[PDB]
This record gives C-alpha cells, structure tokens and sequence, in this order.
C-alpha cells in the first residue's frame, strides 16, 4: 500500500522562499542552550558537542511551522501520529547513543553503576544500573509521548470549546432581544475570556514543549560529555 | 611582634556540649542579661526567661535547644525558681540560647519596665504621629514609624501590667 | 468520534496497491540483472552485500519449526481476533 | 454456557476516573505557586528568575494532566 | 452468545467522578492564598506582585478544574 | 441482542460523588484561615488587607464548591 | 465523606491558632474570632453535604 | 470513612498544641482550653457521620 | 479504612511531640501526658469504626 | 452450573483506575519545584546545581507515570 | 487500605525523630523510646485492621 | 441453587487498582528530592552524601513500585 499525500506547508514554503531569498540575522532561538554547553572558561571537549545545533534548529523550525500555525482553524498537523513521532525521536536519540557507543570507551559507562563501594554490589548497585539503563529508553519514550499527548489534548479541547461557542452563539443570540439578555451577555463574555485564555495557553505550551523536546536530547548528550581543563 | 587578641583577657568563655554526650536534667537556666558592654545579670540561675524575637515570643527554660534570636523592641521577663518576676524592656539586640543551659541576652539598651513612664510615652506617640504627617520624604516617614513602633510597644507593655 | 476525525491528513491524492510477491520478484530480477555480469566476481563485497543477507534470512525462514500458527500476512480480513483464517 | 456481553455505558465510568488524576495536578500546580510567593518574599531580587522556574514546573505538572485527559477523550469517544 | 447491553444511568456515575477532580483544584487554590498571606506578612511591601502571581496560579488551577468540568457536563448530556 | 436498561437508583450515586468534592473545598477554607492567623501574628499591622485577601481566597474556593454542588443537585432531581 | 475534609479543615484552623496564640498571646481575641469565622465557613459546606445525605436518605 | 478526616484532624490540633506549648509553656492552661474547643467541634462533625452510620445500619 | 486516618493522626501527634521535646526537654512530662490524651481521643474514634465493623461482620 | 461470562466494556474501568496514579506523580513534581523555588531564594549562587537535581527527580518521577500510562494502553487497546 | 494510613504515620514519626535528634542531639534516647511507643500504638491499629481482613478472608 | 460464574473481564479492574499504588511512590520520590534541594542549599558542602542518600530512598520506593507492577502484570495476564 502506497499513499501519496502532501504536507500542509506549501504556502509557508512559498513565504520562506519569498522572505529568505536575502540574508537576515537571527537573535531569538527557542532552545538557546544547544549553543552554550560550557559555562566555565578554560573547559573544552574533544567530542563534537556542537553537532546537534543544526538538527536542533531545523527541528524547531519544522515543529514551529506545524504546531504554532495549527491554532488557525482547519490547519492540519500532518505528522500527528504516535509512531511517527516515535520514529523521529528514535532516529535522534539512538543516533546520538550509537555515536557514544561506537567510541568504544567502556569506562564512559562506569557512572551507570550507581552508588559507592559501600553499597552491596549485587543487591543494590546492579539493580540501580538496570533501572538507569531502562530509564534511558523510558526518557526517549516519555519525550515522544509528551510531545504527542500535549498537542492531541490541546486540540481536542479547542475543538470542543469552539463547537460549544458556535452552538450558543448561533442558537441563543436572540436572547439579546429578550428579557434574559443579561444571562446571554454574561455567558458570551465568559466564552470570549475562555477563548483568549485557551489561545494564549496553547501558544505558550507549543514553544515550551519544543524547548523540552530539544532539552531531553541535549541532556542525553551532556550525560556522557567529559570536559578537560586548559593548562 | 605579635599582639594579644582582645578576647584573651576574658576568662568567662562559652561552654558548648559535645553532641555525642549524655543528657543532663537541669532545673536552672544561667542567664546573662547585658547592656552596652555591661551585665545587668551575670550567670544568674533562673527558672525561665521570656523574650520577643522577630518571629514571635519564646519561653526559654533549662535545656532549650541551641538557637539565635533577633530581638525586637519589647519587654523581657525573667522568672526565678523562688517565684519572683523581674521585667525589663529592650530596644533590640540578640539572644543566644545554648543547649548546655545558658542564655546570653545582649541588648543595646535594657531598662526595667518601672523606669519607663506611660504619660511620657503616650504624649510622644502623639507628637511622632504629627511628625509622620509632616515627614518630608519616604525615608523620614520610615524613621518616624520606627519610633512609633517602639513607643506603642512601650505603651502596650505598661498597659498590660 | 467526530472530534477525533479532525486529526487526519487533509491532502490525500492517490493510493496504490501491490502484492509483496510481485515487487519482491521484480526486485530480485533487477538484482540478478545487475549482479549477473562477469565483471562483478562472486567474491566481490558488492555481490556478497547483495546476496548473503537475503540468503541468510530466507534460510532462517525455511528452518523455522514453530509449534504455533502464524496467520497469513496478506489475508482479506485480519481484524477478527477469533478467526486467524 | 458461553455468554458474551458488551456493556456500552462503561466508557463513562472510566472517563470519570481519569478526571480524578487532575485533582493531583491541580493541587500540584497550586503547591508550586505557594512556594513561589513564599520564596519571592524571602528573596525578591530573583522574582523574575523564580517566576520562570515556576512556569516550567507548571507545564511539566500540567503535561501529566493532559495524559489522563487524553484517555478520557479516547474512552468518551469510543 | 452475543449479547449487547446499553445501561442508561451510568452517565450519572461518570459525571460524579469528574466532580471529584475539583477537590484538588479547590484545595490547591486555598493553598495558594494561604501561602500568599505568609509572604505578605513576611514582606508587606510586595502586596501587588504577589497578588498578581496568586491570580495567575488561580487561573491555571481554575483551568484544570474547567477541563474536568467540561467532561462532567458533557457526560451528563450524553 | 439489543437490550436497553434504565436503572432509577443511579442518579443517587452520582449525586454522592459530587458531594465528595466539597471536602477538597472545605479543607481549602481551613488552610487559608490556618495561615491567616499566622500572618496576623507575624504582621499584626496588616490585619485588614490579609483578611480581605483571605475572603477573596475563600470565595474563589467556594466558587469551585458551588460548581460541583450544581451537578450534585441536577442529578438528584433528574 | 465530604465531612472528612470539613473536620480536617477545622483541625488545621485550631492547629495554627495555637501556634499563632503562642507566638503572639496579646492577639488571642482577634485570632480566636477569625478561627470562629473560618469554622463557620467550613461548617456551611458541611451542612451542604449533610443536606444532600439526608435528602438521599429519606427519598 | 468520614471519621478518618475527623480523627486525623484531632491529631493535627494536638500536634500543634505540643509545639505551641513547647514554644511558650506558660500559656499551656490557656492553649489547652482552645485545644479542647477544637476537639469539641470536630468530634461534633463525627457524630453526624456516626448518626448516618446508625440510621442506615438499623433501617 | 477509617483506621487509616486514626493511625496517621496518632503518628502526627508523636511527630510533633519529638520536635517539642527536643526544643524544650524540661517539659517532656507535661507534653507526654497531652500526647497520650490525644491518642486516647483518636483511638476512641477507632473504637466506633471497629464497632461498626463488628456490628456488620457479625450480621 | 458452569457459566462463563465476558463483559466487554470493563477495560475502560481499569484504564481509568491506572490513570488515577498520575495524580501522585503530578503532586510529587509540584512538590519538587515548590522546594526548588523556596531553596533557590536561600542559596541563589547554587541555583543552577539545584535545577539539575530537580530535573533528575522529574526524570525519575515521570517514569513511574509511564508504567501506569503503559498499562492503560495495554488494557485500552485490548 | 487502612495500612496505608499506618505506614505513612510511622514514616511521619521517624521523619520527625530525625529532625528532633538534629535539633537536640543529646536527647536521642528519650525520643527513640517515644518513637517506639508511637510505632507500637499505630502498629496495634494495623493489627486490628489485619484481624478484620483475616476474619473476612476466612469467612 | 448452586451457580458458578467466571467473569473474564475482572482482571482489568484489579490491574488498575494495583497501578494506583504508584501515586504514593511518585509522591514519595517527589518528597525525597524536595527535601534534597532544601538540604543542599542549607549545607551545600555535603551535596554528594545527600545525593547518595536520596538515591537510596528512591531505590527503595522504586522497589515497592516494582512489586505493585508485578501484581498488576500477573493479574493482567493470568
Ligand atoms: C499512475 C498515476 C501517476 C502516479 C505514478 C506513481 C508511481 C509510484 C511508484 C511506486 C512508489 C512507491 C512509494 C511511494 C511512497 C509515497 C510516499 C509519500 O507520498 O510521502 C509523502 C511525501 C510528502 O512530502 P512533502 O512534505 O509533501 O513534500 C514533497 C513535495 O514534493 C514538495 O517538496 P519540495 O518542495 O521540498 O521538493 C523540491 C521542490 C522545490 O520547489 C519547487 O521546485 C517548486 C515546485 C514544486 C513541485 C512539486 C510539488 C507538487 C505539487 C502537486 C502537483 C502539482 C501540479 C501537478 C499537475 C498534474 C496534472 C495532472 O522541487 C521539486 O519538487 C522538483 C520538481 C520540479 C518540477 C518542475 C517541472 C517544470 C516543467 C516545466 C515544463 C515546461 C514545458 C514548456 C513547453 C512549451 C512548448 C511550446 O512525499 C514525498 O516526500 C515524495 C514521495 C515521492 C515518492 C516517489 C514516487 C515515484 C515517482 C512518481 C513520479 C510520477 C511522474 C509522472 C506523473 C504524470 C502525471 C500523472
Ligand atoms: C509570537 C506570538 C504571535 C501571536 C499572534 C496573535 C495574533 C492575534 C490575532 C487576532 C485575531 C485575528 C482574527 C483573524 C480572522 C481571520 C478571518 C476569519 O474568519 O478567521 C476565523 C478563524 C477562526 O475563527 P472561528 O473559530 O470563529 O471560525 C468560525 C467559523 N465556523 C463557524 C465556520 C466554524 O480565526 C482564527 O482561526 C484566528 C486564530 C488566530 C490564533 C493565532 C495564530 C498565531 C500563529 C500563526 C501566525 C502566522 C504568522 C505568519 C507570518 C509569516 C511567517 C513567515
């Protein structure tokens, strides 16, 4: 089975071509922490710790073109599928993990064995290592699940509230001309307030979820970075 | 050419109880009430002492845990094992309570509540309130309000008993 | 139900169907055509890359002896849990 | 005898149960802001920084409530 | 045998459960104000910035209570 | 087979559940007044502004209680 | 069960009241009045739940 | 179950009573009276739940 | 389930007792008496819960 | 007599019950960030170090919710 | 389920015990004995719940 | 008359109830780390030892969560 379809970005692609045929500075970034990993001077890393910048920027651009514009009615999030997001996060996370593993430095994993020598190795430390190895994959799964569920719930709520607002506005506006106009006015004001609040909340939450999505990957990378000191 | 430190000439040091030690049942609190480098009471065995710190009132009895209290303008009470109460009034300072059974209350000023006059205190409150009305700026108002708080505390302290 | 239906792609244009057997056979024909010429010796890494993994997978499939039944991959109906056929 | 029964109305019950998860989330969010007020009064110079961390915590806590709410919609719409 | 059953009154049960989600929301709101009083009492000059944050926390907590309330009314009318 | 059943005692069960949410409200009230007293002791000069804010917190918390109570009464008489 | 929170809420008020009184004994009267106020407000909710219970009991 | 929110509330009052007593112990005779007052109110709430537990248990 | 509140409330009383005793050990005797009083009240509620259990289990 | 019954809408109930576990996870997260906000105001110089530990708790606290969320799917889709 | 309110209460006691031992590290013995007393009383409540659980389980 | 009934769908309810036990584990972990942040600010010189103890506490709580999941999986399958 082969389905031919298109993304909902063609107009946005046209705008990108129109407005970026000439150079422009970028000073505001959703996830700025991918550029500044080291905060104490004289610390440097031999690992390609800045490899994630391009992917981070592209992912931010793609997800922002989709999610932020989805607040517009009838706009479609073409990628909104659980297993597709799983594939994306699998790609990124497993690629970085295999980059760390292909280094063939087993000592890098010494920190997995949690605790000190005082703790019993078999009954405490080994179980903790098992839990942490499991927790890495759980972090990947949680990242993708969170990204999916946030959008799904937000848009479900928006659709339901918009349906209710349409119903009351269309089939109960005549109350303005009736003696119970005050009740309708109060309800309409509440609906407007809820509309504004929901839109603001969704706008903020989309950006915040993208920030968290990139921060999980950056945390994965940072967990295995070692910094040398200049002398 | 090494010089002595000014604390070498002081022969009454503070005794701290090692944490890994047995407890003792104490029926007396050794109080040291001090004003402007002058002790009004010295290692006096008392039954209890009541002090008003910023958070609230503390009733210190023998064996009280180690604590440092920042006093506020307020009365201070000392009750002896005999059953005698002595009331002072303090304008500020600190109170150091030691788990060994000692309490060193160092105040900038500590005056017996008898010395204070309610008539003088009352009319001063009226004058300062008028001064607050004429206070030029925010800083001046804050200073005036400091005086009123002390005065009202004094007035309320004397009206209590 | 209706709110759930709003989360579908909105620009579906065409759907094409093809049997696994047919396109697998066509791919095998193409692979044979490109790996047949004499100037690609059988010991070349390219030829082994082309053939060995497929041979290994097919051998593993043939050797399989499972006590359970695996329903046909391309049935007409695979939504009934109580009818593997 | 083998009897198979399919009760339709049960999906309402499961939906209501998931809503209970919001009780913890709503309470959890209020806890964060309560600490925020009690922290800004202890170090007002950082109020802007604290407000930022409070918001981050709100989303993480809020994100969980959405998970439960998704299940409610799934069962309420199926 | 295949038996299909449709129980009517279950929607009342599910609606009541969603109402319980307002227990944490009401408690959470009360917690915010309780913390607000302490912060004001320990830093009386910040009687407005703290008040604004308390309102913001209430709005978010109210939002969670409203998400649940939508299900409570929706199931009651399903 | 298609069977429709109408139980006439399940409008009681939903009502009882909606009343449970009141506990989350009633407890919330005590928390606001539990901390109001402490704030008054800490800063007796603000016995008035704190009291007004506490009333605001109690009213908002009670607002949640009445939203739940509305569902409780609707299902009791329907 | 709605009374569980109401009864607990009262305990919270009469718990902090002691701490407030011990800290500032001079304001017992004002604190006591506010404690009574809070108790009345909580009791109102308790009666609301009690009203529902009795109605569903004798109906 | 309502008793759980009552008995716990009682413990909360006494727990704060100890701290209040251990802060300024000369007010114990006053705090204890207020502590009893709180127990007299929360216990009263428990009676209402107990009343229903008995009415439904004998009807 | 009512025992959950009773058991927790009892633990709450003793938790405050340790803090109070550490603060002012000289009053351990008076605090201990009050702590027992609180337990004697919380456990009393537990008796009602047990009584109901034994009044319905054996019925 | 031997009677076998299969009630086909019960998986909704189990899914909702598992979803209830998310209330504790949300509450724990709010507690973590509440302690973070009230701890940074005490030792601001170490703000960053505290934030790292706060996230660690979230990583070790959100994971538990996944298990409960996992069970919901294993019963909701079966 | 009653055990949930028992285990938590026990944790509350020991949690306060550590703080008390921190505040007053020379009074560990009296705190430890009182903590054991609270545990015994709370555990007794749990045993009562266990009694009912086994009575119904074997009935 | 003697009637024996075997309901196939009751294991979902048991699985959901067991999953609720995680709400305490999640909240317990949140409490552990909330105090950890407070303790570190109080005495930052002992960050490592406190972190070690916090991990130990998390492990024990996680162990309880594993026991609850074991019961949930057993009932879900068996
Ligand atoms: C049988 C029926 C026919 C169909 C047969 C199909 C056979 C299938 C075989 C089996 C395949 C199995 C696997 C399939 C998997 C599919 C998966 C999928 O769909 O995923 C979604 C996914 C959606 O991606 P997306 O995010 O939407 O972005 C992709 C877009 O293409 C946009 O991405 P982009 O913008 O980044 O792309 C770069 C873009 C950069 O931007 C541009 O260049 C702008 C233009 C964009 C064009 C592409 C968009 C198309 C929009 C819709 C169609 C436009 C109108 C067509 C009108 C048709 C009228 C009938 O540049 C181009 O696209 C380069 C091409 C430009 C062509 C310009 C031609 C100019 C001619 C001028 C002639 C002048 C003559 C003058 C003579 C004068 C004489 C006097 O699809 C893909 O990623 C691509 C899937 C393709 C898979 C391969 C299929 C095989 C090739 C088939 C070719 C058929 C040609 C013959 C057709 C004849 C008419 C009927
Ligand atoms: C960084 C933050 C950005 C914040 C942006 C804030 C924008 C504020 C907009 C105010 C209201 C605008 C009303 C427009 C009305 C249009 C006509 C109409 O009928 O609309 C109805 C529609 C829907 O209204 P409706 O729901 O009442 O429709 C009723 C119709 N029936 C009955 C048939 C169902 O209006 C909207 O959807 C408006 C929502 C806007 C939400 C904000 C979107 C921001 C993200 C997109 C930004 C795009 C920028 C691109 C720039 C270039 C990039 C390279």
């Amino acid at each position: 089975m082969f389905l031919f379809f298109f993304c909902d970005l063609f107009w946005l692609r046209l705008l990108l071509c129109m407005y970026y045929c000439v150079w422009s500075r970028l000073c505001f970034i959703v996830y700025f922490n991918c550029l500044m990993l080291i905060f104490d001077f004289l610390l440097f890393c031999l690992f390609d710790l800045y490899l994630f910048v391009g992917l981070c920027l592209f992912l931010l651009l793609w997800f922002m073109l989709f999610n932020l514009y989805s607040l517009i009615l009838y706009y479609c999030i073409t990628y909104l599928n659980l297993y597709l997001l799983f594939c994306i996060v699998f790609l990124l996370y497993i690629a970085f993990l295999f980059l760390f593993c292909f280094l063939c430095d087993f000592f890098l994993f010494n920190n997995l064995l949690v605790g000190d020598s005082f703790m019993d190795v078999f009954f405490i430390r080994f179980l903790l290592c098992f839990l942490e190895c499991f927790s890495l994959l759980c972090r990947c799964l949680s990242t993708f699940l969170r990204l999916f569920c946030n959008l799904l719930s937000s848009h479900f709520l928006l659709l339901m509230f918009f349906d209710f607002f349409y119903f009351i506005f269309v089939f109960f506006f005549y109350g303005v001309f009736c003696y119970w106009f005050i009740l309708f006015i109060f309800v309409f004001c509440f609906c407007l307030l809820f509309y504004v609040f929901l839109y603001l909340l969704d706008l903020f939450a989309a950006i915040l979820q993208l920030f968290i999505f990139c921060n999980m990957i950056l945390q994965l990378i940072m967990d295995f970075l070692l910094f040398l000191l200049f002398v | 050419h090494d010089l002595p430190e000014g604390f070498e000439f002081m022969e009454h040091k503070v005794v701290n109880k090692d944490i890994h030690a047995p407890h003792e049942n104490l029926e007396t609190l050794r109080l040291t009430l001090t004003r402007q480098d002058e002790f009004l009471l010295r290692e006096e065995p008392v039954k209890c002492v009541t002090v008003t710190g910023t958070n609230g009132e503390y009733g210190i009895y023998p064996g009280h845990a180690y604590k440092i209290v920042q006093l506020n303008p307020s009365p201070l009470t000392v009750e002896y094992t005999d059953g005698t109460t002595k009331k002072y009034f303090v304008s500020g300072g600190f109170a150091h309570i030691n788990n060994e059974g000692s309490c060193d209350v160092n105040t900038v000023e500590c005056t017996l509540l008898d010395d204070l006059d309610l008539a003088i205190a009352e009319k001063e409150l009226a004058a300062q309130q008028a001064a607050l009305g004429s206070a030029k700026d925010d800083k001046a108002k804050s200073v005036v309000e400091i005086r009123i708080s002390v005065i009202e505390a004094v007035i309320a302290a004397l009206k209590h008993h | 139900s209706n709110p759930a239906d709003h989360f579908r792609p909105n620009l579906k244009a065409l759907t094409l169907y093809a049997e696994r057997q047919h396109y697998v056979d066509r791919w095998l024909h193409v692979k044979e055509r490109w790996l047949a010429p004499w100037y690609l010796p059988w010991w070349s890494p390219l030829f082994q890359l082309g053939t060995w993994y497929s041979q290994r997978s097919r051998n593993l499939f043939l050797v399989e002896n499972h006590l359970s039944y695996r329903p046909y991959k391309f049935r007409r109906n695979d939504e009934d849990r109580n009818n593997p056929y | 005898s083998t009897v198979a029964i399919s009760v339709q109305g049960l999906h309402y019950v499961g939906t209501g149960l998931a809503a209970i998860a919001l009780a913890g989330v709503g309470l959890g969010i209020g806890t964060i802001f309560g600490n925020l007020l009690v922290a800004c009064a202890r170090q007002p110079n950082l109020t802007k920084m604290l407000f930022n961390y409070a918001i981050l915590g709100f989303a993480l806590t809020e994100a969980i409530g959405l998970f439960a709410l998704m299940l409610a919609f799934l069962m309420l719409f199926s």
